[PDB]
This record gives structure tokens, C-alpha cells and sequence, in this order.
């Protein structure tokens, strides 16, 4: 009934401080976590288990949802949940026209958790200005957000669809993590009635009484300004910005450009567009267009993620795994900077489990503390991505605008 | 006696046995004095007898007790320890006092020989095995082990947190409007109810206390207000740091400096406006201990200033749940910032200090930011809920700083609040280039080796300069010729560098720098009607670029 399951050695469990929580956030918690260890899920623990992962409240939208930040868990994991039981992703989700995303986390308190392992999944709900001890808890069941419980309740799940997918061949499902993605070439209607029908069948086993479209889904250029007249200056610019993307883009050319600028002139100056110059010009937009010949995705290579502020509440971001190589680049537009990131990067996540099956470190444009207090006011996910923090080299910035 | 509390298992390291020290050689007195105290505890179930089958051992000395002729028994937990499995943390943090909610009264009970009330893992006693040895050691030992919690070992702070925690459960579940502050072998009770219920309910506590093996003092021996408790001096209706006196010093050392940057620190959390700045600097380097450091004047200025401030008593008051916090933040310049938390105008909950800097160039307009994040933070931590901010930054200045910089921010609710010095930017860089402004290409180049290097310009008006300079690096030299295209130019100018490095360092609009050009930099800026700063790649053959690049290598490159 239970699956052992093993640290990779020699690696001991996560040891991860409680971030601080406003008082509403840990009143949530102790309620959510009271009637879990009413119904066996969790139980309280001693100070002879040493370790913590972090442990959040968030909106999914009036009700409060407890998130439990299981990243170094995870890491610590990575031999039981993508070796040893890895899940297959299929390169057809994202080729569907219309991907739905549905939360399937509750089948995973179904299941009992190795008793050699619950020490692992132990957490902390803190207390305002620490006038009482914090509530410490494990798990006796699959956790959510943890890698190990859809990799351990993968052949209950298979058993689960198998109806559903025999009955519909040309519909792709995908679980990562605590979701359920579901991708068919259907009219949106008879998509959204296959997806009732999915939850029906869930529904005898677990679940209640979110929707992308991948194939749309295309680059956001580097792009060159078609112009009036030019200066020196947007001239200058530009090589600048062709002379970047050479290092990305076999065959990008600058030489009949920069013969413009030959001399020392005023900023301001403007300057006849030579034929030389228009045709390269218009040659180069032919290459930015394109998927970057030679790049091609390592599934044994982390996935990184960068992104720009740019201004107007837009952003735009780069995905790669080898700087400079980039497998995918867009935007993100539409109040308030924290929350604009914060929604960039779950969009982004998104589009990265649908297309690899895998989730991006983020180097992210804001002070870590900024971050740190603010992200939970507006994530909406039942994962957390890998972040760093970084200032933004302002040039890189300004290759991307639009 | 020893609570009848379940214990909690505990192990010793993974691919670890028990300790075996043997046991050094003691004279009689101090063999004496050891099977005296051991038989007492014997008598009381802390320790037990075993028998010569137990392979483990832990030194055991004797010392003098506070120069009495008492005897203290020492045991040497060290190798045990060393041994013994990691625990949770006893605490995650301490309250701080402004944190606490007014309260009608608050009783503090102590727990009486508090490790030895505790009982310990069966399976683990085994571990705690010493052995008081015979007189020069002719014949084997008196061997125990331990049946409570030692002294000095890992696993006792930890454990007896979580044993108390353990009773407390149902008497605060039964007692909501009770409230229990553990520390240490100490139980800080408050409530809202009238002294009779109060001094009631603490009974009741002491007696739920009592039917698990722990003591506590009674009414009449019951300590009173004011606590005294890490640092603080705590009373029924305000609080403050416990006494602090400023030395007076012909001469200071090392030593006497740090102590007094220490209590200036940490009377900073309830005296507005203490400074520290000029007297860390005199900290800098590596100086003996006992080394005399004459004052410079600076620091003199603000010892005074100190001095006063501590001069006459200040007090900070409690939590009202019920009203809003305000935070309030002033300049009080040299990247130094000050603030006060309240929540009825000017009586301060607290006080704190805030002086970081993050980076090596910056602007006060990120400075006022990052005190406002660790002010939010703390605020999180202390009361659970994040203050209204009163700042002195016009919101026209907030705003065009931060919709136009490259990183993301937000602080929560803020009004704008005069008082001086107000943060502003102190220039703007334009942001398209300036027609009839004179276009210096600048650059600078040094050689690897030789650790010399060159800046200069070319202009489009046909104008040149080139400067020599010794010990630079390539960075240095960078930011050089930015400095010399300022220094020789007009109120408005263009300027084209292929230095991203210097490039991001003006584009950020930094006010105040640790590096002596970038101040020079800046003053020049500030002069300055426009400013237009552009960037080119190096050798690319670019416009003026590749004249000062060549006018520059030389010599060499
Ligand atoms: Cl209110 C009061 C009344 C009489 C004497 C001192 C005080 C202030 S000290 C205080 N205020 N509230 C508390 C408690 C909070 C939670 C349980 S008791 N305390 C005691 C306390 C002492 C040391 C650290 C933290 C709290
Ligand atoms: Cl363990
Ligand atoms: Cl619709
Ligand atoms: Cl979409
Ligand atoms: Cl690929
Ligand atoms: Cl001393
Ligand atoms: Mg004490």
C-alpha cells in the first residue's frame, strides 16, 4: 500500500525557514491544518524532527488554500520522482489548440505516505511577534506540491482516465505536479463539454462539484524599426541591437550599416538609408523571425527563465537553458510591479510544463526582500518555480522593447 | 519531581554509537563531593545505578560554587552532543515588547529545577552513563545514568520547550482569553480579567502545573513588575531598554568603542535619532583590542549628539490591535535613516535605525525604498500586519523614479510627509539625444600588465583630449573619460561610451557612490542643464567610437 521512498544519498532532508506570515494568512493555516489533522492527514510533531520547508496561504478565490513550498524537497527528491518513477511528457500538448488546466490535488490525501519518509515533510506555522511555539506538523498522506505524490499515484491516475482517454484517442492529458493539463483540437464548446465529462469521471474518485491555447503560442521577435528617417544615434542603436542578436542568430549582418556611421558625427544628424543597408536590413527581420537555427531543447539541463521590465506594464522574457540560446521568447502585458511579475512568471511556468515538462529558475528585476514579502498577495499556483534575483543589464533591456 | 509526561524519542546520528571517554583521575574531595551530589539525585529518580555492562561513558568534573563551599557537579556533554541527533529550534525569534497587546496584568512563574522535572527517551539513558571514579583509581567506579534531562546536553532546551508546550495544550485550549509567554525555564502569564480572576487563574495554572511534576513560586514569591528580560525593562503600561550609561573616557579603545556602538544600537530601537555612523568608522581595520583610538570630530559631534538624546528617559508603549500602525521615516543624512512606528501621534511602539547600502553606487530614492522593505518586514514579524506609511518623497518623485527604472517595486499605502531633507532626484538624464549639443565619443583603455591606462574623447566639433593615468583598471578609465566629457563640455552634451558598465552605473541616476570619480561624476551631472548618454559596441567599427578607441590604445593596447 505504501511506496518507500529514499533521499538521494548522501543528502539529508530540507531544513528551510518559516517566512513571515501577516496574522490573517497564519489564521487561515490553523484552520486549514486543524481539520487536516482531524481527518489523519497531518500530525502535530516533536522537536526531534529537525527539518522544515516553508508553508504559505494564498487565493486559487474567496476561499484561503494552504500552499506548502516544497522546492528544496523536491531537490533533495529529484532520484525518486524523475528517475526512478519519472512521468512521460508528450510533445503533442502543445501542439493542441486548446489547453485546459485542472487541479487535481485532492486525490493525493487519498493515498498513505511511507512512514520512513513523513519526518521529511515536517512544517511550521509561526506565530505573531513568536509569543507561542510554532505549530509543527508532517504528513501521513501524499502532500501536495511535493514531486514524489503524482509520480507515486501515477498508475491510480492511469487506471482513472483510461476510459476517458480510450473513448477520446485524439485527447492528450498531462499531469505535473498537482495538475491535470488536457489538450484537444476540439471547437472551443465541444472542448469545454469534454472537459465536464472529464470531471464527471474524476469526480467518482476525487475532485469538486482554466484554459490556454498553446498553437497560437509564437515568438516575440527581436524587432527592427521600419523608419522615416534615420540618425546617427537610431543607427547606432541599431547595430547595437543587430550586433546582439548576431550572437544568437546564425547569419546576422551589420558591415553594409555601420559604414553609415564612418567619421565622427552629431548624435542627431540624419543619414540616407543606403540599398546595402535596406537589404541586410530587411534580411536580418527574415532570421529574427525564425526559431533559432541550432538550439534545441536538453532534457538533462536545467531551464532558466529572464525577464524585462519594460514599462506600460509590459515585460518581456527568454527562455534558455545555455545563455544567448534562446528555445522561446515573448511578452506579457497588464497597476502594481510585484504583481505584474508575479502573474508573468506563473504564465510563463505555464507555458514551460506544456511545453517541456518542466519548470524554470527565474532571474528576477527586484529587490529579493520585495519579492519575498509581496509574491504570495497575488500568486495564484499550486507549485513555485526556482528564482534568483538580479539587476537587469539595461541593455538587454532595451534590445527587447517593441 | 518528573513529569509523567510521555517523553520524546530521540536518536544519535546515523552511523553513530554512544560516547566512551574514559574517565580522568579526580582527587577525593572532589570524589567526595561527586558521590555526595550523585546520592541526592539518586534519592530523587534523576539518576540511576547500572551496572558495569554499559560500554558508554561521559567525563565527570567537580568545581567550587561561587567561591561558597558548595560543590557543582559538571558533566562533559561534548562528545555526546557531538553524537546526538539534530532537534528543531527552541525559538524562531523573541517577542519584541511593542509587539505585546496592552493587558490588565501579567504574572511570571518560574519552573523549578526545570531539566531535572523532564524525563528522558528510555532507549537513550543508556547514552548519558558516567562514572564517578574510586580514589586513584584502584577499584571500578560508581557508574549512573541519567533518567531526566542533563544539563549541557543537545537535547535538553529543545525538549523541555516541547514538554511544556505539551501540558500548556489543553489549559490554553479551556483559557482562550488567556495568554502563555514561554521562555526558558520562565512562563510569562497576562490576561484582560480583574486582579481577583487573574491571581484565580494563575492558581489554577499552577495547579494544572503541579499535577505534572512541575513547581512554580507562589503569590508571595511571585517576582513584580518591571521584568527585566533580554535586554528590556518591561511595565504594565510602557516599556524601554534597560539602563544604559554612556562612559565617560579620556581616551577610548577598540574594545570600549564597540561597547558603546553596541548600546547606542541597541537604545536605537526606542531613542529616535542615535547615530553610529562616525563612531563605526573609526572601527575600520584591524586594530588590537586594548589600542587607544583618538576621536576624530565627527565622531566627537556625534557622541554628543547621543549623549543627549540618552539624557533625559524615553518609553515606548503596547499594541493596540484595534487602531492602524503608522511608520514614519526621516533623512538624517551620509545614507543614514531613522524611523518611528506608532499608532496615536508620537507615542512610538517603537524606534529603529536604518543604514545599509546595497551596492556601491546608489540613489536616495532606492535607499528610502529598501527601509521601507526591512520596515514592512518587521512590521510582518511584530504585529502581523504591515503599517501606513508617512514618507518624505513627493509622490511625483516616487513615481517618476520608479515607472522609469528597471527594476520592479511596491510599498504598501504611503502619504507624503514634509519633513526635510525631502528626497528628490537630483538630475535627469535625457531621453532622446539633443540637437546643437556638442557629441563627445569618449573611451578609455588599460593595459593588463602594465596597470596604466588612458582616457579621452574625439568630439564632432573636431575637439580631442587625451589624459594618462597610473594604477587603473579598465573600468576606472571608463568612467574617466565619461569624466573628462563632462568636465570639458557645455550645460548640454551628448555623450557616446561602449562602456555597459559605466553606462549602467550613470543610467541608474546614482546620488552618492563609495568610489571617489563617480562623486565627481555626479556633482558634474547635477551642473548640467542636459545630459544624453548613449552606448555603442567596441570595435565595430563605429562612428567616432573607433577614433578615441585608437587615440586611447596606444601605449599600448
Ligand atoms: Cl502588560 C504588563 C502588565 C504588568 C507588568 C508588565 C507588563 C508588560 S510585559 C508583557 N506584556 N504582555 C506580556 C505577555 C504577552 C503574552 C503573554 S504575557 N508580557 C510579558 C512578557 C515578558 C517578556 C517577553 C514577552 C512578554
Ligand atoms: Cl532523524
Ligand atoms: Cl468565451
Ligand atoms: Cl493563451
Ligand atoms: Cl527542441
Ligand atoms: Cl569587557
Ligand atoms: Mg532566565
Amino acid at each position: 500500500e505504501t511506496v518507500p521512498v529514499k533521499l538521494k544519498p548522501g543528502m539529508d532532508g530540507p531544513k528551510v525557514k518559516q517566512w513571515p506570515l501577516t496574522e490573517e494568512k497564519i489564521k487561515a493555516l490553523v484552520e486549514i491544518c486543524t481539520e487536516m489533522e482531524k481527518e489523519g492527514k497531518i500530525s502535530k510533531i516533536g522537536p526531534e524532527n529537525p527539518y522544515n520547508t516553508p508553508v504559505f496561504a494564498i487565493k486559487k478565490s474567496t476561499k484561503w488554500r494552504k500552499l506548502v513550498d516544497f522546492r528544496e524537497l523536491n531537490k533533495r527528491t529529484q532520484d525518486f520522482w524523475e528517475v526512478q518513477l519519472g512521468i512521460p511528457h508528450p510533445a503533442g500538448l502543445k501542439k493542441k489548440k486548446s489547453v485546459t488546466v485542472l487541479d487535481v490535488g485532492d486525490a493525493y490525501f487519498s493515498v498513505p505516505l511511507d512512514e520512513d519518509f513523513r519526518k521529511y515533510t515536517a512544517f511550521t506555522i509561526p506565530s505573531i511577534n513568536n509569543e507561542t511555539p510554532g505549530i509543527r506538523y508532517q504528513y501521513n498522506v501524499l502532500p501536495q506540491g511535493w514531486k514524489g505524490s503524482p509520480a507515486i499515484f501515477q498508475s491510480s491516475m492511469t487506471k482513472i482516465l483510461e476510459p476517458f482517454r480510450k473513448q477520446n484517442p485524439d485527447i492528450v492529458i498531462y499531469q505535473y505536479m498537482d495538475d491535470l493539463y488536457v489538450g484537444s483540437d476540439l471547437e472551443i464548446g465541444q472542448h469545454r463539454t469534454k472537459i465536464e465529462e472529464l470531471r464527471q469521471h474524476l469526480l467518482r474518485w476525487g475532485l469538486t462539484t482554466y484554459e490556454l491555447h498553446p498553437d497560437k503560442w509564437t515568438v516575440q521577435p527581436i524587432v527592427l524599426p521600419e523608419k522615416d528617417s534615420w540618425t546617427v544615434n537610431d543607427i547606432q542603436k541599431l547595430v547595437g541591437k543587430l550586433n546582439w542578436a548576431s550572437q544568437i542568430y546564425p547569419g546576422i549582418k551589420v558591415r553594409q550599416l555601420c559604414k553609415l556611421l564612418r567619421g565622427t558625427k552629431a548624435l542627431t544628424e540624419v543619414i540616407p538609408l543606403t540599398e546595402e543597408a535596406e537589404l541586410e536590413l530587411a534580411e536580418n527581420r527574415e532570421i529574427l523571425k525564425e526559431p533559432v537555427h541550432g538550439v534545441y531543447y536538453d532534457p538533462s539541463k536545467d531551464l532558466i527563465a529572464e525577464i524585462q521590465k519594460q514599462g506600460q506594464g509590459q515585460w518581456t522574457y527568454q527562455i534558455y537553458q545555455e545563455p544567448f540560446k534562446n528555445l522561446k521568447t515573448g511578452k506579457y502585458a497588464r497597476t502594481n510591479d510585484v504583481k505584474q511579475l508575479t502573474e508573468a512568471v506563473q504564465k510563463i511556468t505555464t507555458e514551460s510544463i506544456v511545453i517541456w515538462g518542466k519548470t524554470p529558475k527565474f532571474k528576477l528585476p527586484i529587490q529579493k526582500e520585495t519579492w519575498e514579502t509581496w509574491w504570495t498577495e497575488y500568486w495564484q499556483a499550486t507549485w513555485i518555480p526556482e528564482w534568483e534575483f538580479v539587476n537587469t543589464p539595461p541593455l538587454v533591456k532595451l534590445w527587447y522593447q517593441l | 519531581p518528573i513529569s509523567p509526561i510521555e517523553t520524546v524519542p530521540v536518536k544519535l546520528k546515523p552511523g553513530m554509537d554512544g560516547p566512551k571517554v574514559k574517565q580522568w583521575p579526580l582527587t577525593e574531595e572532589k570524589i567526595k563531593a561527586l558521590v555526595e551530589i550523585c546520592t541526592e539525585m539518586e534519592k530523587e529518580g534523576k539518576i540511576s545505578k547500572i551496572g558495569p555492562e554499559n560500554p558508554y561513558n561521559t567525563p565527570v568534573f567537580a568545581i567550587k560554587k561561587k567561591d561558597s563551599t558548595k560543590w557543582r557537579k559538571l558533566v562533559d556533554f561534548r562528545e555526546l552532543n557531538k553524537r546526538t541527533q539534530d532537534f528543531w529550534e527552541v525559538q524562531l525569534g523573541i517577542p519584541h515588547p511593542a509587539g505585546l497587546k496592552k493587558k490588565k496584568s501579567v504574572t511570571v512563574l518560574d519552573v523549578g529545577d526545570a531539566y531535572f522535572s523532564v524525563p528522558l527517551d528510555e532507549d537513550f539513558r543508556k547514552y548519558t552513563a558516567f562514572t564517578i571514579p574510586s580514589i586513584n583509581n584502584e577499584t571500578p567506579g560508581i557508574r549512573y545514568q541519567y533518567n531526566v534531562l542533563p544539563q549541557g546536553w543537545k537535547g535538553s532546551p529543545a525538549i523541555f520547550q516541547s514538554s511544556m508546550t505539551k501540558i500548556l495544550e489543553p489549559f490554553r485550549k479551556q483559557n482562550p482569553d488567556i495568554v502563555i509567554y514561554q521562555y526558558m525555564d520562565d512562563l510569562y502569564v497576562g490576561s484582560d480579567l480583574e486582579i481577583g480572576q487573574h491571581r484565580t487563574k494563575i492558581e489554577e495554572l499552577r495547579q494544572h502545573l503541579l499535577r505534572w511534576g512541575l513547581t512554580t513560586p507562589d503569590k508571595k514569591h511571585q517576582k513584580e513588575p518591571p521584568f527585566l528580560w533580554m535586554g528590556y525593562e518591561l511595565h504594565p503600561d510602557k516599556w524601554t531598554v534597560q539602563p544604559i550609561v554612556l562612559p565617560e573616557k579620556d581616551s577610548w579603545t577598540v574594545n570600549d568603542i564597540q561597547k558603546l556602538v553596541g548600546k547606542l544600537n541597541w537604545a536605537s530601537q526606542i531613542y529616535p535619532g542615535i547615530k553610529v555612523r562616525q563612531l563605526c568608522k573609526l572601527l575600520r581595520g584591524t586594530k588590537a583590542l586594548t589600542e587607544v583610538i583618538p576621536l576624530t570630530e565627527e565622531a566627537e559631534l556625534e557622541l554628543a549628539e547621543n549623549r543627549e538624546i540618552l539624557k533625559e528617559p524615553v518609553h515606548g508603549v503596547y499594541y493596540d490591535p484595534s487602531k492602524d500602525l503608522i511608520a514614519e521615516i526621516q533623512k538624517q543624512g551620509q545614507g543614514q535613516w531613522t524611523y518611528q512606528i506608532y499608532q496615536e501621534p508620537f507615542k512610538n511602539l517603537k524606534t529603529g535605525k536604518y543604514a545599509r547600502m546595497r551596492g556601491a553606487h546608489t540613489n536616495d530614492v532606492k535607499q528610502l525604498t529598501e527601509a521601507v522593505q526591512k520596515i514592512t518586514t518587521e512590521s510582518i514579524v511584530i504585529w502581523g500586519k504591515t503599517p501606513k506609511f508617512k514618507l518624505p518623497i513627493q509622490k511625483e518623485t516616487w513615481e517618476t523614479w520608479w515607472t522609469e527604472y528597471w527594476q520592479a517595486t511596491w510599498i504598501p499605502e504611503w502619504e507624503f510627509v514634509n519633513t526635510p531633507p525631502l528626497v528628490k532626484l537630483w538630475y535627469q538624464l535625457e531621453k532622446e539625444p539633443i540637437v546643437g549639443a556638442e557629441t563627445f565619443y569618449v573611451d578609455g583603455a588599460a593595459n593588463r600588465e602594465t596597470k596604466l591606462g588612458k582616457a579621452g574623447y574625439v568630439t564632432n566639433r573636431g575637439r580631442q583630449k587625451v589624459v594618462t593615468l597610473t594604477d587603473t583598471t579598465n573600468q576606472k578609465t571608463e568612467l574617466q573619460a565619461i569624466y573628462l566629457a563632462l568636465q570639458d563640455s557645455g550645460l548640454e552634451v551628448n555623450i557616446v561610451t561602449d562602456s555597459q558598465y559605466a553606462l549602467g552605473i550613470i543610467q541608474a541616476q546614482p546620488d552618492q557612490s563609495e568610489s571617489e570619480l563617480v562623486n565627481q561624476i555626479i556633482e558634474q551631472l547635477i551642473k548640467k542643464e542636459k545630459v544624453y548618454l548613449a552606448w555603442v559596441p567596441a570595435h565595430k567599427g563605429i562612428g567616432g567610437n573607433e577614433q578615441v578607441d585608437k587615440l586611447v590604445s596606444a601605449g599600448i593596447r
